[PDB]
DNA sequence: AATAATAGTTTTTAGTTTATTGGGC
DNA sequence: GCTAATAAACTAAAAACTATTATTATG
């Protein structure tokens, strides 16, 4: 299981990105054997081997309720590795291949589930929020930055603090290198924007963030910020 | 534990003797017990070994 | 690394060779065939994973790609396996070296120039990085191709071209009425560093003996176990060397394989939901212990930050007597520690230094040690070992720092031992005879496991099918009946000395 | 081994003559049935109130 | 459009399991 | 009559020591 089985699973995967319910059903089956290829606790496989979290982030199919059953559970299993993962108590804040794995798994699979209905949407925004420092083209942020940006709307009323600290973060990372990371961030940015927008627009305390949070800093933007700034 | 043998000596004399590991390795003498994370019991925690098929298979062997 | 081995084994295929001297004796080329066995055999005991080679030279027949005449390869360049042990032993003897010189030819006239194309073809051809490019042949002849000048003259700028790419070539001798007329036609043709131009030696004269003697170690290469750090003032850190010049043994694992087919199962075992026959997640692991009443309940990090103590390093606690320290202190294998200046250069400097001071200090390095992450420190004593030499200035012992292992409070058990016992001095006098009776000179490397011997006795017989596992030799058994020849009645004297002769030392 | 004070005195006598020799006794241990028999060394260790043989295991080739 | 940081290779190594005399009346 | 150490064999477990290569720079 190596650069032959991760070619592989990348093949099938740009496969079911290309194909879409015409042979997609001999997957439930598929599902149910790599969860159980995963539920091997064994630490034989390697970290690109992790990769397998995309091939189980599944948006080929309708996802029979089966899938649903056990997506939570894979769910609480990648929270479970991601609250080892952060911990620089085991030296390490890292899992190089892991983050993005899990990000695309969640990516495909939050489409099925997790409206904003309990704290777990909560939790699952703060383990994205804690996003130090990076290597090799920081794939890891944009990775958080795609995630959050498909699904922003699922993290409502949870977004509504922070803000100032979640606003500059956006700004540093768009104005940081690597052109993935900055549209990573833009794209982020107007998820983030239209979400709160919406937030405040039905608020009855919308005043309060509004006279003190925008219009200052939208003063303040005065290169490509300025575009930005002009939705804002 | 003590080791109450009797050593030889040559071919005509042996010597009851009482060895003692007085000197030992620290190691705890409580396990760790992996239970249920549900449950907190290890009762529904049982092990499931499978000597998948080597060839281009699965079956346990 | 540093490289690995290669070496490959020519045998002249002539008549001269399937004769004696007096043919009681074995043929040249019997002797070398079972010397080839023993090798491989040594080779699979020891290190395998080398390449091993066979090719004959002088048949009437010729296998090489090259396809020069009389020039036919056996094998190439292999790991030691027991199908290649199995052609060569349908051969070895004087019968299966008629069925071999029935099957295939024997004795003609060919070049040395030939053969060493072939060999060096043969290395040239496999990819890996070879550390040795040994060459050996058998034969105790060197007559053929000095009758002709014109093939010395080939054959001798050949060697020195395969001198010229490194490659290594030996001889041994092989009996002869004649012999290989030493220093006639080879002591510049054979790369030889050493001298031996006493005899021409038609009789064998040569280390067959041990390449027919078989060694049971591994003798695994030299790696360094680790290059951790100690930190002397949690400022100035040194970069180090770690090792042990000893290693307790093992054996193989069991590679558990199918029945009807022999082929080792690929094996997943894992736990599951025993409530509902479900299968359960890592998340669901729990871990647990329990105490009294309440059973406590704790996680895998936790479980290492409770282990965690400091980073993996050396940390010096201070010096301390080298006689303050009494050998029934004794712990887990010492081991031994090395200056290195991969990082911290200059820092062998300070080794040395430090090691000359405390020799004249005659005082212990006194450090906190942590071996790996999580793990807690403990008190470790560093001797300083001091580079011993010999009569060839080997490293009998290298330099460097011994590393002792300090075993705390708990790890005595103080026995509920009874008072003590004197004794007469004509006792000791007795026990001191008698030791000089069976004083025995100490050498370590005289001893092996029995059950390690015999197992392999089982494997290699196994693989070779032999009329018997071979009856390894227990070097730990006393030779009972020499003692008791070497003391005479000493026993009984001090018996009734001591014991009192009604009574047995038996209950 | 208690209770035979023979041996005890010949132990006595044995701890001496190592002292006075500087003599190490090497020595053949096997543990039980199916504990491998291997090779250690014995030392005299002495204090006041005892005196005894330590032993320590040693290797192969 | 080049160089670079990063993979398990074995190899030890350190918990586990067992089948082992032992205190009991 | 009950059931406790126990070293042996047996697992996983991390580092050495690999060899490989996405990188940025730059045209």
């Amino acid at each position: 299981c190596k650069i032959p089985a991760l070619d592989l699973l990348i093949k099938l995967l740009q496969t079911f990105r290309s194909s879409r319910l015409m042979d997609e059903f001999k997957i439930g089956e598929l599902f149910s054997k790599f969860y159980g290829e995963l539920a091997l606790k064994k630490k034989i496989p390697d970290t690109v081997l992790e990769k397998v979290y995309e091939l189980l982030g599944l948006l080929g199919e309708v996802h029979p309720s089966e899938m649903i059953n056990n997506a939570e559970n894979l769910f609480r299993a990648f929270l479970g590795e991601l609250k080892t993962q952060m911990t620089s108590a085991v030296r390490e804040p890292k899992l190089p291949v892991l983050a993005g794995c899990l990000k695309g798994l969640s990516s495909l699979l939050c489409n099925f589930t997790k409206s904003m209905e309990e704290d777990p949407q909560t939790s699952r925004e703060i383990f994205n929020f804690v996003l130090q420092i990076d290597l090799k083209r920081y794939a890891v942020p944009s990775a958080g930055l795609r995630l959050f940006a498909l699904h922003a709307s699922q993290f409502s009323t949870c977004l509504l603090d922070n803000y100032v600290s979640l606003f500059e973060v956006l700004l540093k990372w768009c104005a940081h290198t690597n052109v993935e990371l900055k549209k990573a961030a833009l794209s982020a940015l107007e998820s983030f924007l239209k979400q709160v927008s919406n937030m405040v627009a039905k608020n009855a305390e919308m005043h309060k963030n509004k006279l003190q949070y925008f219009m200052e800093q939208f003063y303040g933007i005065i290169n490509k910020e300025l575009s930005i700034a002009i939705r804002g | 534990i003590h080791w109450p043998c009797r050593l030889t000596i040559g071919s005509n004399l042996s010597i009851r003797i009482a060895a003692y590991k007085s000197i030992l390795q620290e190691r705890v003498k409580k396990t760790w017990t992996v239970v249920d994370a549900k449950t907190l019991k290890k009762e529904d925690i049982q092990k499931e070994t499978v000597y998948c098929l080597n060839d281009d298979d699965e079956t346990e062997v | 690394y540093s490289g690995r081995d290669s070496l490959i084994f020519l045998v002249d295929a002539s008549k001269a060779m399937f004769e004696s001297q007096s043919e009681d004796e074995l043929t040249p080329f019997d002797m070398s065939i079972q010397c080839i066995q023993s090798v491989y055999i040594s080779k699979i005991i020891s290190s395998d994973r080398d390449l091993l080679a066979v090719v004959f030279y002088g048949t009437e027949k010729d296998k090489n790609s090259v396809n020069f005449k009389n020039i036919y390869v056996l094998q190439e360049l292999d790991n030691p396996g027991a199908k290649r042990i199995l052609e060569l032993d349908q051969f070895k003897g004087q019968q299966g070296q008629k069925r071999f010189q029935d099957m295939m030819g024997h004795g003609s006239d060919y070049s040395l120039s030939e053969v060493l194309w072939v060999c060096a073809n043969l290395f040239s051809d496999v990819q890996f990085k070879m550390s040795h490019k040994r060459i050996m042949l058998f034969t105790n002849e060197d007559n053929p191709h000095g009758n002709d000048s014109a093939k010395a003259s080939r054959a001798r700028t050949k060697a020195g071209d395969l001198r010229d790419t490194g490659i290594f070539l030996d001889l041994m001798h092989l009996k002869k009425p004649g012999g290989f007329d030493i220093s006639l036609f080879y002591r510049d043709i054979i790369s030889i560093a050493e001298d031996e131009d006493l005899r021409v030696h038609f009789e064998e004269s040569s280390k067959l003996e041990d390449l027919l003697r078989k060694v049971r170690a591994k003798e695994t290469r030299k790696r360094a176990l680790s290059r951790l750090k100690l930190k002397l003032n949690k400022d100035i850190v040194i970069s180090v060397g770690i090792y042990n010049l000893v290693q307790k043994a093992l054996k193989p694992p069991p590679i558990k394989l199918y029945r009807e087919t022999n082929e080792p199962v690929k094996t997943k075992t894992r736990t599951f939901n025993t409530s509902t026959g479900g299968l359960l997640l890592p998340s669901d692991t729990k871990r647990s212990q329990i105490y009294g009443s309440r059973q406590i309940i704790l996680e895998k990090e936790e479980t290492e930050e409770l282990k965690r103590f400091d980073d993996p390093g050396l940390m010096l606690m201070g010096f301390k007597p080298l006689v303050l320290l009494k050998k029934h202190h004794y712990l887990r294998p010492s081991l031994f520690v090395y200056p290195e200046e991969s990082l911290v250069i200059g820092s062998s400097t300070l080794f040395s230094a430090l090691l000359i001071k405390c020799l004249e200090k005659e005082v212990a390095a006194l450090c906190r040690y942590t071996p790996r992450r999580n793990i807690p420190p403990y008190f470790v004593a560093l001797v300083p070992q001091e580079e011993e030499l010999d009569d060839q200035k080997i490293q009998v012992t290298p330099p460097g720092f011994q590393l002792v292992f300090l075993p705390f409070a708990d790890d005595k058990r103080k026995m509920p031992f009874t008072e003590k016992i004197m004794a007469t001095p004509e006792q000791v006098g007795k026990m001191k005879a008698i030791v000089e009776k069976l004083r025995f000179t100490y050498r370590s490397d005289s001893f092996e496991n029995p059950v390690l011997q015999q197992h392999f006795r089982n494997l290699e017989a196994l693989a070779l099918d032999l009329m018997e596992p071979e009856q390894a030799v227990d070097l730990t058994l006393p030779k009972v009946e020499a003692m008791n020849k070497r003391l005479g009645s000493l026993v009984d004297e001090f018996k009734e000395l001591v014991y009192p002769p009604d009574y047995n030392p038996e209950g | 081994a208690r209770d035979d004070e023979a041996a005890a005195v010949a132990l006595s006598s044995l701890i001496h003559a190592l002292d006075d020799l500087d003599m190490v006794a090497i020595v053949r241990y096997a543990y039980d049935k199916r504990a491998n028999p291997q090779v250690g060394v014995a030392f005299p260790h002495i204090k006041h109130n005892y005196e005894c043989l330590v032993y320590v295991q040693l290797p192969f080739m």
